RNA sequence: GUGAACCGGAUUGCCGUCAGGAAAUUAGGUGCGCUUAGCAGUAUUCCCCACGCUGUGGG
């Protein structure tokens, strides 16, 4: 089955996510002009997270060496193992991502022995194959490519693929994009004959609503992780609860955006469907109403229409509707579309968990 | 288009004291004060009746409130992209230029009724420079048919047109 | 009776390969090929490859042929892949022991596990016209033409643009058969057709023709080229030169323009209507007499009428989106509906949903409206 | 007899099918650039899926080595001007500024499907054919193809589907010929359906066809026109309306 | 059934860490909205029906 989760939040002047020139990044979406937040920037967040720091058993680096170098008191172990590594085929050096533990113990114990480089090279290259037993190299997969140009004939490569089993989507923004420019002047302590007319800056801020989609596959989690099952529920909820609580650390020291979701959508699929289309003709706000409430309202009327649009009796779909203290319902008027609308955030992960199997979120944190 | 040349005669035709209480009442909507709305009423429903292509309720505000705060003095061929352009020829390149052409640019990004304080401060930006005279009617037309791209790309044009000479 | 047949050629994309394509590397022809042409109708008439290589392409090579370019299009590049997370089919097989059998003999001992494949990824580019137009004028034999026509009515199978990624944008039997003497006369019968209002049109238009030899010998000029598209064969296939020369055609004085003929922009209906007109005035008029001068919110003798929804504008004016109102009451309304965005609903005064609000608008005017200032008209 | 098929999707910011370059594939019409999906994409996308797993069929649709497929699939072509933007991105260290290219697009496709040759290449078999027919739909309908996904996860359904049976195969590209402006009262799927409206308004003034609209969020036709003879709000229900007229088979 | 048919450019990635537009300004000087009128001592009170050569009853 397929995990889908759907968020609308609305953010304070902040700058979260910035181009090569320092603006805001932008999007062009129903012939407008929408905010963006990338896809990349919300996983990191997520990763280095504290809901996730139970899980992060993967670092992705290229100083390698110094890891390796750590794992030792005395002993010189850097020369070596940059030779080892540059016969492996990482000669710029290469992005390596695989477990923690796995390349610590096993390079330090491979590394420091009295044997050839041509062997060394090869098992420290296998090593780093099989090393991939992480949740979030589960979740984000891998790709490894070795430089055949400027590495040893000898040596040779097992499979390093790990098909990814979550979907993220760029974030877009429910309405018009308006970015806004700031002017700032540096002061000096002490009084003297100081300088011109002075030095204007430019910062770049902007405000917008964003509508956020997930996509967990649950069977490829499981078969990422082996046969092991409750390490894929304690993955899932700790997923839930940082994408629920976590932004990113963008210039933060100044726009102190950490607002919080005004409305969560889980629902559980056979097959990916996206709620975009909801905002194809952007917001606009008038005398009555708010920007949360209409981007809601239209949410819930794309999403009727596409449950009364395609629609199968031999595979129905359901999912909870989170609102806090249940302030934003979905079926305004009339309509019914969520089944166990939930005004709690543990109460929401505990039934998600609850309709995954036979899982308690107490039990489950524990691998 | 006739319904906006009267519109614009009528409007110039007001005294101190109503020209005041359309000052008073700018930043807000035609509908939370009375006298206000009752002004309004007095000079726009005869021409709607009279005229079907009379500019909207939200348009004739806007252009009344700001004609109160600013009374420019009505000439064809004096729209805002010439004279904001004509301007710009006169500041540093270096830095002031791409400030006040910013403040220019962002109209591009606003519905109608977002559109009062950028049109202040560019209006203000007129004001410190000595001009007497704008083009009401053609600005009203252009900020009648806003959300249609050509309409945009002849108002850049013209900027650019000025702005190169 | 008719002894020349016209098609026309349009579409988003289309190709004609020429002789230059032996490689991944697929170009394609400025004009489209007699060979394609041929196919094609041999496709709409409906025989395969093995049965239009008998007494089918004999006939249809004697037509004259003759394509005028309306409107050329860009020439475009596609980047193809073939066989990605798949294997691909290799020609090597095991040398026999003797030389005695090979072909239908060695053949026959063909086993599915004989054939090898490998896992490989097939690069190719391929080249596509865009936005082109032709016109094809065929002549000869009356009785031949007429049975083209028919088949092309109705064709019996799919037909494309040379690629069958290429569906047409025109029917293809557009333009009906006629009697003409040359081929010229033929193609400047037909005229030029725009698509909108404002677009450039090509003030000069090639064509290019078959070369008639004219009387016994006339070698050819020195401007004829040779183009290998004469059909002989479709499986395997096998092509024939021909000689082809060039012309032009001037348009405005042998070749015309006709209109546009549809609408382009859709845009949404016709809101605003007028209340100056005198159908408006008699279903006010006729409203007022349904509600007997009443105002229904408070009963007031009524003066004015409220447009529930704005489905029609001028035109038509049913009167039942109208309701009968006093002056406060519509004034209330009007106040109430200023920067909602209602655009076609707007407030029905019988809905108790909005009764709460309506009075307590009609409270503001009655603490705060000047009699003083409706009078002296400013 | 012939039936075919058109579509309108809009897409979200995605890059689904790009060149050598890693830049969006595009095409040029109307006197601009379009964004295009190539042809062998949405085939294969269709194909080796796992939902259109439901005489051996999948080779009469589909060909495979003189088979003659009974299926055709033109080139997925915008409906307005091609848009490409450029995303910069870095790599972090946890212990170089490269760049990406998207785009947006709204697109018109256009599929087509011989009875004839369905059912002579599947010998005889009537039955079967009509069930191909519905699960081609169904597939067509609910899939996407397998691009830059798991980074853009664009999985949005289309906005409306038009049936038609006429006598000699015919695009309605020429109704996207001047771009689509967007204006305030509208959107972008609005507008091209209503381009998509006013051109069988027109050709018949100068055959049957079945619209589907999801919960009739789009009807065809800006007005009380019967340009449509039957207006449908279930996919299901399409395809059996479909399958009726194919000569009266029970999905 | 067309240099045509069978035909994916695919997998991996935070732009994070730095900033007072600030110092000084009266919008002042002059002006009648004025000349005019019973909600009442009548000579047809806008329409309809019935009884008489004005009296009842309905709008
Ligand atoms: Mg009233």
């Amino acid at each position: 089955m397929l995990i889908e989760i759907h968020m609308i939040q609305n953010h304070s002047p902040a700058n979260l996510n910035r181009d090569d020139l320092g603006a805001p990044k932008t999007c062009y979406f129903g012939g407008v002009l929408r905010s963006r937040i990338s896809s990349q920037c919300i996983k990191r967040s997520i990763r280095t997270s504290n809901d996730f720091k139970a899980l992060l058993g993967g670092v992705r680096t290229r100083r390698l060496a110094d890891l390796i170098q750590q794992e030792a008191g005395e002993t010189e172990c850097w020369k070596k193992a940059q030779e080892i590594l540059n016969k492996c085929g990482f000669k710029t050096k290469m992005l390596v991502f695989m477990s923690k533990d796995k390349i610590k113990d096993l390079a330090r114990i491979v590394l420091d022995n009295s044997l050839g480089l041509t062997e060394a090279a090869q098992q420290v290259a296998n090593v780093i194959a099989q090393a991939t037993l992480a949740p979030d190299i589960a979740l984000c997969g891998r790709m490894l490519e070795p430089n055949d140009k400027d590495k040893d004939k000898k040596v040779k490569w097992s499979n390093t693929t790990v098909e990814a089993a979550l979907q993220v989507a760029h974030a877009i923004s429910t309405h018009i994009a308006r970015p806004e420019i700031d002017y700032f002047v540096a002061a000096d302590d002490v009084p003297g004959e100081d300088a011109g007319a002075g030095h204007i800056g430019e910062s770049m801020f902007a405000s917008a609503c964003f509508y956020k989609y997930f996509s967990i596959d649950w069977e490829q989690l499981v078969k990422n992780l082996k046969g092991d099952t409750n390490l894929a529920a304690h993955t899932v909820g700790a997923f839930l609860l940082a994408a629920a609580k976590t932004n990113p650390s963008g210039k933060q020291n100044s726009f102190a955006a950490h607002n919080y979701p005004d409305g969560i959508l889980v629902e559980f699929k056979n097959s990916p469907i996206s709620y975009a289309n909801a905002f194809v003709r952007p917001v606009s706000v008038v005398k009555e109403s708010d920007l949360v409430e209409q981007s809601i309202g239209q949410l819930s009327n794309y999403v009727n229409d596409i449950r009364l649009g395609y629609y199968d009796e031999q595979s129905p779909v359901i999912g909870f509707w989170f609102s806090p203290n249940n302030r934003y319902p979905l079926g305004y008027k009339h309509s019914k579309l969520a089944s166990r609308n939930i005004g709690n955030l543990n109460e929401l992960v505990g039934a998600v968990l609850d309709y995954i199997g036979g899982f308690k979120w107490e039990e489950v944190q524990k691998s | 288009n006739r319904g906006t040349v009267d519109f614009i005669a009528s409007l110039e035709n007001l005294k101190e004291g109503d020209l005041g209480i359309l000052r008073k009442l700018r930043g807000a909507r035609l509908d939370e004060k009375l006298p206000g709305f009752d002004l309004f009423s007095a000079l726009w429903w005869p021409l709607r009746q009279k005229n079907q292509r009379a500019p909207k309720r939200e348009v004739a505000w806007l252009i009344a409130k700001l004609f109160a705060e600013f009374r420019f003095e009505q000439r064809e061929g004096a729209t805002l992209p010439i004279l904001m352009g004509g301007i710009c020829r006169k500041l540093e390149p270096k830095k002031e230029l791409p400030r006040v052409l910013a403040r220019f640019d962002q109209l591009a990004s606003l519905d109608i009724m977002q559109m009062e304080e950028p049109l202040s401060v560019i209006m203000g930006i007129l004001r410190k420079h000595q001009q007497v005279c704008l083009d009401w009617v053609g600005l009203t037309d252009v900020l009648s048919f806003w959300e249609q791209e050509p309409v945009k790309r002849e108002w850049s044009d013209s900027f650019i047109k000025a702005y190169k000479i | 009776p008719p002894n020349t047949l016209f098609l026309r050629l349009e579409g988003a994309l289309q190709s004609w390969g020429s002789n230059e394509a032996k490689f991944a590397l697929r170009r394609t022809a400025d004009a489209p090929t007699k060979s394609g042409v041929l196919g094609l109708l041999c496709a709409a008439m409906g025989i395969g490859r093995a049965e239009a290589a008998d007494s089918w392409l004999p006939k249809l090579a004697n037509l004259r042929m003759g394509v005028r370019i309306d409107r050329p299009g860009i020439r475009w590049w596609d980047f193809h892949t073939v066989g990605a997370g798949q294997r691909m089919r290799m020609a090597e097989l095991k040398a026999p022991k003797k030389p005695s059998m090979v072909g239908a003999a060695l053949a026959e001992t063909l086993t599915p596990s004989k054939v090898k494949t490998r896992a490989e990824t097939l690069l190719s580019r391929r080249e596509y016209l865009a936005d082109a137009s032709f016109l094809v004028a065929l002549q000869g034999e009356p009785e031949l033409v007429a049975k083209l026509s028919a088949a092309l009515a109705k064709p019996v199978w799919a037909i494309y643009l040379g690629r069958k990624s290429c569906p047409p944008s025109r029917p293809v039997c557009e333009h009906p058969p006629g009697f003409y003497n040359t081929l010229e006369e033929a193609l400047s019968a037909v005229p030029l057709q725009k698509r909108w209002h404002n677009e450039p049109l090509p003030q000069i238009l090639p064509c290019v023709m078959d070369w008639i030899p004219g009387y016994d010998g006339e070698h050819a000029p020195d401007d004829a080229e040779i183009h290998y598209d004469l059909p002989v064969s479709f499986q395997p296939p096998r092509h024939l030169p021909r000689f082809v020369i060039r012309r032009e055609l001037v348009v405005g004085e042998d070749v015309q323009v006709s209109r546009e003929t549809g609408t382009s922009v859709w845009r949404p209906k016709g809101t605003r209507a007028d209340y100056n007109n005198s159908e408006y005035k008699k279903v006010r008029a006729e409203r007022l007499v349904m509600d007997h001068a009443a105002c229904m919110v408070c009963k007031a003798p009524a003066t004015t009428v409220q447009h529930v929804n704005y489905r029609r504008a001028g035109g038509k004016e049913i009167p039942e989106d109208l309701r009968a109102l006093c002056r406060l009451c519509h004034d209330a309304c009007t106040m109430l509906e200023y920067g909602s965005g209602m655009t076609t609903n707007r407030i029905d005064p019988c809905d108790p949903i909005w009764r709460e609000r309506i009075l307590a608008k009609r409270k503001e005017i009655v603490e705060f409206r000047s009699r003083g200032q409706r009078f002296r008209k400013m």
